[PDB]
This record gives structure tokens, C-alpha cells and sequence, in this order.
RNA sequence: GCAGUCAAGCGUUCAUAGCGACAUUGCUUUUUGAUUCUUCGAUGUCGGCUCUUCCUAUCAUACCGAAGCAGAAUUCGGUAAGCGUUGGAUUGUUCACCCACUAAUAGGGAACGUGAGCUGGGUUUAGACCGUCGUGAGACAGGUUAGUUUUACCCUACUGAUGAAUGUUACCGCAAUAGUAAUUGAACUUAGUACGAGAGGAACAGUUCAUUCGGAUAAUUGGUUUUUGCGGCUGUCUGAUCAGGCAUUGCCGCGAAGCUACCAUCCGCUGGAUUAUGGCUGAACGCCUCUAAGUCAGAAUCCAUGCUAGAACGCGGUGAUUUC
RNA sequence: CUCUUAAGGUAGCCAAAUGCCUCGUCAUCUAAUUAGUGACGCGCAUGAAUGGAUUAACGAGAUUCCCACUGUCCCUAUCUA
RNA sequence: GUGAACAGCCUCUAGUUGAUAGAAUAAUGUAGAUAAGGGAAGUCGGCAAAAUAGAUCCGUAACUUCGGGAUAAGGAUUGGC
RNA sequence: UUCAUCUAGACAGCCGGACGGUGGCCAUGGAAGUCGGAAUCCGCUAAGGAGUGUGUAACAACUCACCGGCCGAAUGAACUA
């Protein structure tokens, strides 16, 4: 589904939020598909699904974890041709567990492989990366 | 108690002990299972790391995302100039394992070879083989015999080759003498083959092909004392800690009453005997051959040396092999690259690349310019020259 | 496969070589190295910067 | 979902030969026919639409699976036209499941259809008055 | 705390799929009791962190047997400790509880492992406040606040590193022994197929990735700056300039090399014998029977292939071996 | 309506550095809180110069949260003396 | 001299050049620092470190014993000629 | 160790029959041997239970006790240590 990106976002960063739904946040509490290991913090990169809360954002949507899907980094990661890219900052989409976005419209560019994984968020996408 | 907290092992158990490796030259431990229905050809050779670069190739594996489109591979250059045949060994099976028989040696051996038998070359008088020279004189009545006896016996037949290292930039100026195994069939054809090779170079495109998967035997670099968190990858103890942090907390318990020898301790790091396997070669490219980092796609006439040489190894002008990725060894350290013990159907092996690309740029700092005619095109006319 | 422009400096990038920046309004910055790219977060000016082609080019230079 | 939970009317339009219009056991007049569709759900959780579709409507178009037979709702859906007095007609669906899972070779395709007719028949004779 | 025997019954019928009363036989020493055998010229007393090993009463993963196993999911059990068994809010806490990921978040020992490894949050000195008790000094498994964590250079153990002797020296080898490693998941396809009325919903083979671990490596990216390499800046000094000194590396920007990062990249092998188990022939016991003789396949098991070290008192081959 | 005291805790305040049960109940704070704060009070065992309550300012006093900040940590690495 | 300044830094008079030294630059230390992305998820606890900092101008809340809070908070500028 | 079957043919093996009154009485929505209480009978019998189980809504349909056909000499059961 995705290669490998470096993990740049782990539990308890505070990425933008990026859609339409309220939110002017996110703080991420986990990762889907992540690993165990001692100590080691669950992080998240482009295109991943977490769990987060809303710390700033339409008072209904606080107070609740909810899924969401990474669309932009900001952390430097390798494509396998070659390319170290990074955004200007952090940005995820609120969704549900099935993907679909909360909200209806992006700002901001997105991730390829973000576009590739999640065809709703690539959907709503505007330019992509 | 318990340890309230799992968590793998750190490092790896099967890598003991974490010594210096006895030779600057790793040793080739297991050869290729003999086929007797095989040509007789060279299970090994003998080569030196010259630096790492990229390349860029499209992508051929079906089912992947990204099929049939542009990658950059990090990959390591070795140059590996032909190894002269200078003996032959045969090895009969025993009851306590492999004994060579007997050893028989070309007539004449260069000084290269011979500086290797000496630990003081330029006071020492040379005597090397004179005598066993001598064993030529009419018609090598006991050369012959002694071949003889490899063929009724030593059932494993190994040749002695060694570096053409003074065709290397390397002010070593000693070759690397080795053994390599000769598989094939018809035992009696791996002394004749041997025999007729004596005083003769065996090159790199007789023992290695495009896309072939093969091993990197290679003494890593070394590192001297080192504290557990690095050379083991332990955790680091807190700030606060006392008497030091870069240690391991807990070496034991009290019973039983004994440091035990799985306990991550301090000691030398690197320069360790390693065998990495299934590394597939790019490049087989040819020293006479110029142009020789050039590709189908770009023709531009440059050699596989990088703009201002290697990095601490020099200019490459024998024959190279380009391995995907990295191996064992630093630069200018001599490496064995032999034969995959196995046939792998993986379609990883199997895949048949095609360069697009290499980078020629220098590795002496962010290169921007692959070759010089590039940079006088693009900064124009200098004061100095140009 | 196609070499690209440093935004900053003008410098051809080679494939692996150097950094991509895409900012808030999409924009792509491709930077050849960490000199280019630091100075481009510096916001220093190309046209003032005197080892730019784009300097160059502003103060005929090589033409 | 992949399921139909409604029943949707479609108007089809239909022209064909003269020579088959001759082949025809009823009063008719020239050469076009206008066919009223209505795609009725299978689940027996949506029975009652297709209920809503037979009184609506005068035929009935019975697809049955050659792979698997006559089911329940087939047993059902079929029980209901012929209380309602609508004439089916069976199309067997699924030929070419059979023709690549089943590896019938010569007649056991025959027979699927021999034994789906008879086992159809049945419902269609003791639902149907005289 | 865990496991058995009998089976009145539960389980629609049906003691034993799963349970199982009245009874009864045991095992364990991570509970807490009982005792006071060792230690009071002193074994550093909780918890956490770190790290290794071991046990299996096995949570997951491997292969299976049974079901009130249609599928999926799940339950009981067998061989099995090889390999994993987390990130957090509160609380010193062990424990507990919740959030969440996960394939799973199984239970434990190793002087209730581990303080000359750390820390000192608690307990458990001396200061201090409150509540209760006491006439009082003071007492509190009552609460709260502050409160010095000393020494290794010795022997052994372990990690590394030399080294006399076997005629000398040099090169190329063998491998006894010891260790060992890989782990798991996701997606596509099979396939919306098997199965099922329907809802749902697989699995073998194949492909692409990813998780944890491991070993290397620096082509690129990032970091690192005493390259004090270049440039800039401040204060001062060398009369000015140029060039510089000092400001404990004066500061700032860039910065090559080296080192280094799942923050970067590459790689991490396949044969046999077996366990449970399923079977073949075939008696015992004219039948039957996977078992008694014999025998087939078969597990993350074991042993090998492979990788690491090379017995410094294991060995082989080979070259030269002091005209004086 | 009783038993009973010298008087039977008044004004106030509280799971408070004082509450065992207790990680009390409700609300808020968090994704989750034996923490914090606001409430309630038959309060083991709160309380009026053995001072009660509230207090601006002040505090190397104890505690909770937020912004910023950062190698405390994910996950360690490098350099200098 | 810079500088608000007996602050820190440099220099003039005067004084000293006195601490056992030489060679390399392993681990672990002591002291000084830096670090991509995240920003307390570490930890009993933001311990330690970082961040802010001078001067000019604008602006400055709750509360208050009217005296303060207050440099509240939050902002903009600064060189040379 | 004890008790049983046994050339008038034991056990096992394979094959045939396993009836009629009668769907015994009563209950049951249905109960016909086989969800239940009770009755545990007769006739034909070499022999068949008012039934050994499967099974049906209830029938049915197989199956078993029971008796025979083939072979011809031993066998079965319950206990003891
Ligand atoms: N191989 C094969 N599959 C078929 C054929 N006909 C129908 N199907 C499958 O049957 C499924 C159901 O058919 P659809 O027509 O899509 O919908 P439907 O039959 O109305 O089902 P409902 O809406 O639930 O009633 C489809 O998804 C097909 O995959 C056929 O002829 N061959
Ligand atoms: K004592
Ligand atoms: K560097
Ligand atoms: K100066
Ligand atoms: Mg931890
Ligand atoms: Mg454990
Ligand atoms: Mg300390
Ligand atoms: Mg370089
Ligand atoms: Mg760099
Ligand atoms: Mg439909
Ligand atoms: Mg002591
Ligand atoms: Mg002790
Ligand atoms: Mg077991
Ligand atoms: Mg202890
Ligand atoms: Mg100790
Ligand atoms: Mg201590
Ligand atoms: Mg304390
Ligand atoms: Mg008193
Ligand atoms: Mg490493
Ligand atoms: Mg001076
Ligand atoms: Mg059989
Ligand atoms: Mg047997
Ligand atoms: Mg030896
Ligand atoms: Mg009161
Ligand atoms: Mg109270
Ligand atoms: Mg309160
Ligand atoms: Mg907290
Ligand atoms: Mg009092
Ligand atoms: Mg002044
Ligand atoms: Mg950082
Ligand atoms: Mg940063
Ligand atoms: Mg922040
Ligand atoms: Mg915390
Ligand atoms: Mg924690
Ligand atoms: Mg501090
Ligand atoms: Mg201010
Ligand atoms: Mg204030
Ligand atoms: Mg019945």
C-alpha cells in the first residue's frame, strides 16, 4: 500500500488541520498499523491514519478522539527516486475508520502518497504535492 | 522478578565474540555446492572497495505501485582487477574435516605475490621459490608427479590467486594471495585447468555477470574501544544518572554469580569478519573500456570515476563491479566477492536492470558537475583558465 | 531521467541531490544543497546573493 | 453495497421483425412494443416491494442461478406473482459461472437446466389456479 | 493460586461440545500465614528505570485434534518458551483503573534479580503544620512539607587486547568445540468465490509492502564544526591603512572531511529427522485396529546448510631457512 | 417525644497541609486523571486569639493547568578542553 | 575605551608568566556546546537545559488595603554615514 | 479368583427375519415402539421389547435386543494384585 516514509509526527504532536469540518487542529494520540516496542513513541508519517483529538476547533468536535489521515509532513522523507522533500508544516483530515472525510474541501497541497492510499482525500484534494 | 517490560535482545548472538577479525582479509568459509556437470570456473574473486555512488533505473517489478518507472540506487564500486593463477590446491576428504594434500605453485611469481611472503621486502635477499623454480628445470618430473597426485586424490581442488593490487591506485603495493575454489566437473579438468592457467589473469567477466546475486566477504571497518551503547545499541540512562550514563544499568543478577556472556559489555567495535549475501551487481565495466560510467540513455563519454577521483581510494582504471547497496569494509580494504550458495527465484533476483544514469558528480562535497566539460559549459570562462 | 533547477541559486540538480520545499501555497522550491537552502530560508535575494546565475544574469555576467 | 433495496421503474423501447410479430398468440398492431420495467429486491427483508411491483405490473421476468438452482426466494418471489395471477418467464443466469467453475462437460449443463425447469414448473403448477 | 477423580444435574432431547453440584485426590511456592534454623563487631531496607537469562500453569504467532465447527468469528485441548508481549492520563507506588494501538498487549523466577548500575517519589533519623489521644513530655499502618545515596586500582566473572614455549620465520588452509536469527502484520488476487435463505464471509498458491529485531554502510538528505576554511559583526589594542591579537573556541552565516541517524541506505539462506497429529499394512483378538513388528507425511521444534570465533598444549600443506 | 450535659460546635469553613471509609458524590479540566479546581456535607476526628473566615502585595515555600521554549524523551549522534 | 555603571571585555602603570611534564586523542567520565521532525509523550515532579532579556515608543487585565499589580500581558524599532 | 456360553455347535465375523391384537391406556396442538405418567400383556412362535437407537411436525424408513443361515473349538464377563 505505501512504502516506507520517515516518521515525523509522533503521539502528542499537534499537526493543522486541513479540511473544512471546524477543526483548527489536531493532536495526535496514536497510530494505526503502528509497531510495539519499549519506549519507542508511536509516530506518524504522509498518508498515515491516526487517532486524534481536537485541541482548537468547532466545540463539538472536542472532547473526542476520531480518526484522521495525514496529508502533509513537514518532516524531511525519501521517495525512492532520490527526492528529500518536506511541506511547511504538519496537516491531517479529519475521517471516519473507512477513510471518508469528515469534511468537504482541502487547503493546501497534499501528498502523493497520501492521494494514493486514500481515494476520498484525494477526492477532496485540490493540487497535489 | 521479572522484567516487568519485554523487549528484544540488543545486538545479535550468533556475531560472537565481538573481536578484531585475525586478517585484514576476511575468509571465505563456505563455497559454492559443486555442480560436476558445470564448466570449470572461478567461485570467487578478489577485488578492493573503492567508494559508493547512485544510479537511476527504471523500476521492473510487476505488481509494485510504481512499476516500470525512475529509481536512485545507492550502490558500492569495486574495483577488481584480474587475479593472477600462481597454484593449486587439492583437498581430500577425511575423517576430521578438509586436509590439503598437497600445494603446487607457478614457476615464476612476480614480485607482488612474493612481498606477501616477506615482512621486510626491501632488506630481504629474495630467496623466495628459488629452489622450487628449480623444480622446473627439464621438465618438472615433479611437478607433474605432484599434479598427479591432486588428480588420484583432494577430491576439492582450490587455486592460489592473488591481487594485481600495483593496477589499483593503493600505495599497499602487496597483493592479497587467496584461494578460490574451482567448481566443475571432472576433477582432473580442475588441475588441468589450473595447470594451464599457472602464471595466467583470470578477469572479473569469467567469474561475474549483469544482475547476478553474489556475496560480499569483508573485515568491516574498524572503530577500536567502544562503550555498550553504541556497539550494542543499548538505551541510554538518564541525565540524572551517576558515574556516567553510556553504560548498561543492570550486567547480571545475583544469581547466578557471574557477569554471563550475553550482557551487552565494552570492547571493540568493527573490523569484524562479516559475510553479507544477495547483493546483485549493476556494472561489470571494463578499465580499457572509456566511458565507462556512461549508460544507453546518456552516451556522454565519462569514466566511472567520480569528478576528482574517489573519495581517500583514487581513480578507478581496471575492471569494477557495481553491487546494489552497501558491504562490508571500508574503502581501499580488499573484499572477496563470490558466488550466491544458493539459487534464488525471488524475482528481486532475476531482474534484469538497465542504467539510465550514474552519478560521476564529486563525492569531495555537494557535487554539481559530472564531468569537466559540464562545469566549463556552465560557469562559462574563469581568470585562471578555461 | 530530467534535471531540474535550483530555485535559489539556479544550479542544476541531479536526480537524488538536494531538497524539496512545497510551501503553504503549493509552491515547489527544488534546492541543489543545504547552502542554497538555508539561505533561501534566510530570505536572502537571488538577485543580491553573488554566486547566483540569477545575480548573474541581473549583472551581466558570463554574457 | 452491491444489493437492490427499492423498486425503480424504467421505460424501455422496443423494435423488432415482422416475421417474429407473426409469431405472436395475441392481438397486436405494428411493429414496436414499449416495455414498463421494474427491478424488484431479492431479500425477503424487501418482499414486500416486490409485492408493490407484481400488482403494478403483468409479467414476470424469473432469472434463476444454474450454479445454484432454484433458492428459497425464487420459491417465494415466484409464489407471489402466481397468487397475483402474472405469467413468469425464466431466463437461467449464470451460464457462463458454470461453464468456468463447474467444468460441465457435455450434459450435466443440459441437466442443470432439465432439473431447474422441472423444479421451476412445480411452483408455477400448484400456485397456479385454473 | 493451579490441576485432577465420580457424575446428581445445566446444556431444547443429551452427565461428560462446553460446563458441572455433594464429595474426594493432588500439585506450586510470584499470596499471606506458621516457625525462628542462618544473619544484630551491619547480606544496604519499596517502587521505578536499564539489562541478561531462565520456567511454562501458552495471550499472540507455527502445525494440529474436538465443538451445541455451515462461513466468519469464537471455545476446549495437544505438540510447543523459537519468537514477540506496547505508547500513555492519575497515583511514590507493586497493584488498580481508563484511553489507544497492536497479532498479542500471558503469568512468573533469578537473595520478593538488579542502589560501590542510577533515582530517591515513598517508607524510615533529626526541622515544621494539622486532626485525634494524653494533664504533660509526647504517641499515631492518621494526613502534609524539607530533608548528604560514600570507596574498586585487588581476585574472580564477562567484554575486548597481548603473549613464552613445539626447530625459526612467512604464507595458504581444515573446523573439534562454543554461539547462532530472524519475527509478525497489512494490501491486491483467489473472491464478494467456497459456505450460507440472507446478513455476511474465507482459505491454498502468487505479488507488493510494512512491523520488531539484527549486521553493515555514508552515494544522497539531515545533524555535528577546532577545517577555527571563507565571509560578516561588536568591544578593545597594534598611530591610520593593510593585516591581525584578545573576549577561557568572542558571536553570527555557510561549511569540506570524518563520525553518524529506520532522521539515511542495503542485506538478513534451504535440506533432513521428528512432536502433536493425520494415515498404510497388520496381528494380538477368524472381525476390527495408525502399533504390537514394520511404515508414510508432518510444527515458529530439533539437527544440519549457512554466519561468527579458530583449540593460544588440535591439525595439514607450502616457501625460505644465516658460505662470513 | 424522650435519655442526657458545665455547655451540647454558634458565626463561619471543609474529602481542606485537618475525612478512616475514600481513588467519597456531582461538575469541570484530559483521549484517558488515586492529580488540580468549583461545589455537597450526620464533619473517623472542621471551627472561632489552643484564633475562625477572607485577603491586595510579597515568597530560592507546596500543588494544578496553559502559552513559549527546548535532547527530558522518541533516539540517539557529533565536536572541544 | 565600550558601556547607566567599581557590571562583563580589551588596554596603559605596576606585577606575574607560578601550579610535574612529554606523546597520542580508545571507552566511560568532568566542564562546555550543537542537533533534522515532534515538543514533556521523559520523569514523583519541566530536574537539567532552552527560550525571554538592554534602551526608545505604543499598549497593558482581574483584583486591590487605591499605595500596587506593572517590566502585567501583548507589540514595533535599534547599525553605519 | 469367581461365574457363565459351548459339537444338541460357544465368541467374533458376514447374511436373513425382527411380526399380529396394536396408532396398548391416558394425556398431547401433533406422540403411531422410540417428548411424557403408568401398564411391562397375549398369540404365532426358531424369534421379536407395548421397543435398541437414528429419524419424522406426526407417519414413514433404516437399526438393535430376540431367533436363524455359513464356518467348526474354544470363548465371554466381572473382579484381584
Ligand atoms: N459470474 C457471474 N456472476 C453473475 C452473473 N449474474 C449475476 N452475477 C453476480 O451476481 C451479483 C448480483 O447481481 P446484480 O445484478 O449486480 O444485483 P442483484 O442480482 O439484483 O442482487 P440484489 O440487488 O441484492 O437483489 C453480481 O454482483 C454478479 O457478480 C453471471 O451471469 N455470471
Ligand atoms: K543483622
Ligand atoms: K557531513
Ligand atoms: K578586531
Ligand atoms: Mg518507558
Ligand atoms: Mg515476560
Ligand atoms: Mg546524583
Ligand atoms: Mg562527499
Ligand atoms: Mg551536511
Ligand atoms: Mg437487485
Ligand atoms: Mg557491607
Ligand atoms: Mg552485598
Ligand atoms: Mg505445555
Ligand atoms: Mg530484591
Ligand atoms: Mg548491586
Ligand atoms: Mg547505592
Ligand atoms: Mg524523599
Ligand atoms: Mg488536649
Ligand atoms: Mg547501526
Ligand atoms: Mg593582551
Ligand atoms: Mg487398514
Ligand atoms: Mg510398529
Ligand atoms: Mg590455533
Ligand atoms: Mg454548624
Ligand atoms: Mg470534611
Ligand atoms: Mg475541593
Ligand atoms: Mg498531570
Ligand atoms: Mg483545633
Ligand atoms: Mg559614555
Ligand atoms: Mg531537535
Ligand atoms: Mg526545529
Ligand atoms: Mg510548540
Ligand atoms: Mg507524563
Ligand atoms: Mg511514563
Ligand atoms: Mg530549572
Ligand atoms: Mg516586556
Ligand atoms: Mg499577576
Ligand atoms: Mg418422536
Amino acid at each position: 500500500t505505501k512504502f516506507r516514509i520517515s516518521l515525523g509526527l509522533p503521539v502528542g504532536a499537534i499537526m493543522n488541520c486541513a479540511d473544512n469540518s471546524g477543526a483548527r487542529n489536531l493532536y495526535i494520540i496514536a497510530v494505526k498499523g503502528s509497531g510495539s516496542r519499549l519506549n519507542r513513541l508511536p509516530a506518524a508519517s504522509l498518508g498515515d491514519m491516526v487517532m486524534a483529538t481536537v485541541k482548537k476547533g468547532k466545540p463539538e468536535l472536542r472532547k473526542k478522539v476520531m480518526p484522521a489521515i495525514v496529508v502533509r509532513q513537514a518532516k524531511s522523507w525519501r521517495r525512492r527516486d532520490g527526492v528529500f522533500l518536506y511541506f511547511e508544516d504538519n496537516a491531517g483530515v479529519i475521517a471516519n475508520p473507512k477513510g471518508e472525510m469528515k469534511g468537504s474541501a482541502i487547503t493546501g497541497p497534499v501528498g502523493k502518497e497520501c492521494a494514493d492510499l486514500w481515494p476520498r482525500v484525494a477526492s477532496n484534494s485540490g493540487v497535489v504535492v | 522478578s521479572h522484567r516487568k517490560y519485554e523487549a528484544p535482545r540488543h545486538g545479535h548472538l550468533g556475531f560472537l565474540p565481538r573481536k578484531r577479525a585475525a586478517s585484514i582479509r576476511a575468509r571465505v568459509k563456505a563455497f559454492p555446492k559443486d555442480d560436476r556437470s558445470k564448466p570449470v570456473a572461478l567461485t570467487s574473486f578478489l577485488g578492493y572497495k573503492a567508494g559508493m555512488t547512485t544510479i537511476v533505473r527504471d523500476l521492473d517489478r510487476p505488481g509494485s505501485k510504481f512499476h516500470k518507472r525512475e529509481v536512485v540506487e545507492a550502490v558500492t564500486v569495486v574495483d577488481t582487477p584480474p587475479v593472477v593463477v600462481v597454484g593449486v590446491v587439492g583437498y581430500v576428504e577425511t575423517p576430521r574435516g578438509l586436509r590439503s594434500l598437497t600445494t603446487v605453485w607457478a614457476e615464476h611469481l612476480s614480485d607482488e605475490v612474493k612481498r606477501r611472503f616477506y615482512k621486510n621486502w626491501y632488506k630481504s635477499k629474495k630467496k623466495a621459490f628459488t629452489k622450487y623454480s628449480a623444480k622446473y628445470a627439464q621438465d618438472g618430473a615433479g611437478i607433474e608427479r605432484e599434479l598427479a597426485r591432486i588428480k588420484k586424490y583432494a577430491s576439492v581442488v582450490r587455486v592460489l590467486v592473488h591481487t594485481q593490487i600495483r593496477k589499483t591506485p593503493l600505495a599497499q603495493k602487496k597483493a592479497h594471495l587467496a584461494e578460490i575454489q574451482l567448481n566443475g566437473g571432472s576433477i582432473s579438468e580442475k588441475v588441468d585447468w589450473a595447470r594451464e592457467h599457472f602464471e595466467k589473469t583470470v578477469a572479473v567477466d569469467s567469474v561475474f555477470e549483469q544482475n547476478e546475486m553474489i556475496d560480499a566477504i569483508a573485515v568491516t571497518k574498524g572503530h577500536g574501544f567502544e562503550g555498550v551503547t553504541h556497539r550494542w545499541g543499548t538505551k541510554k540512562l538518564p541525565r540524572k544518572t551517576h558515574r556516567g550514563l553510556r553504560k548498561v544499568a543492570c550486567i547480571g543478577a545475583w544469581h547466578p554469580a557471574h557477569v554471563m556472556w550475553s550482557v551487552a559489555r565494552a570492547g571493540q567495535r568493527g573490523y569484524h569478519s562479516r559475510t553479507s549475501i544477495n547483493h546483485k551487481i549493476y556494472r561489470v565495466g571494463k578499465g580499457d573500456d572509456e566511458a565507462n560510467g556512461a549508460t544507453s540513455f546518456d552516451r556522454t563519454k565519462k569514466t566511472i570515476t567520480p569528478m576528482g577521483g574517489f573519495v581517500h581510494y583514487g581513480e578507478i582504471k581496471n575492471d569494477f563491479i557495481m553491487v546494489k547497496g552497501c558491504i562490508p569494509g571500508n574503502r581501499k580494504r580488499i573484499v572477496t566477492l563470490r558466488k550466491s550458495l544458493y539459487t534464488n527465484t525471488s524475482r528481486k533476483a532475476l531482474e534484469e536492470v538497465s542504467l539510465k544514469w550514474i552519478d560521476t558528480a564529486s563525492k569531495f562535497g555537494k557535487g554539481r558537475f559530472q564531468t569537466p566539460a559540464e562545469k566549463h559549459a556552465f560557469m562559462g570562462t574563469l581568470k585562471k583558465d578555461l | 531521467m530530467k534535471v531540474e533547477i535550483d530555485s535559489f541559486s539556479g544550479a542544476k540538480i541531479y536526480p537524488g541531490r538536494g531538497t524539496l520545499f512545497v510551501r503553504g501555497d503549493s509552491k515547489i522550491f527544488r534546492f541543489q544543497n543545504s547552502k542554497s537552502a538555508s539561505l533561501f530560508k534566510q530570505r536572502k535575494n537571488p538577485r543580491r546573493i553573488a554566486w547566483t546565475v540569477l545575480f548573474r544574469k541581473h549583472h551581466k555576467k558570463g554574457i | 453495497r452491491g444489493i437492490t433495496i427499492k423498486s425503480t421503474a424504467i421505460s424501455l423501447y422496443s423494435e423488432m421483425s415482422d416475421e417474429d410479430v407473426k409469431e405472436i398468440k395475441q392481438k397486436t398492431d405494428g411493429n414496436s412494443f414499449l416495455i414498463n420495467l421494474i427491478d424488484s429486491p431479492g431479500h425477503v427483508d424487501f418482499s414486500s416491494e416486490v409485492t408493490a411491483a407484481l400488482r403494478v405490473t403483468d409479467g414476470a421476468l424469473v432469472v434463476v442461478d444454474t450454479i445454484e438452482g432454484v433458492c428459497v426466494q425464487t420459491e417465494t418471489v415466484l409464489r407471489q406473482a402466481l397468487g397475483e395471477r402474472i405469467k413468469p418467464v425464466v431466463v437461467i443466469n449464470k451460464v457462463d459461472r458454470a461453464l468456468l467453475e463447474l467444468q460441465v462437460s457435455k450434459e450435466d449443463l443440459y441437466q442443470t437446466f432439465a432439473r431447474t425447469v422441472e423444479s421451476v414448473n412445480v411452483i408455477v403448477s400448484t400456485y397456479a389456479d385454473e
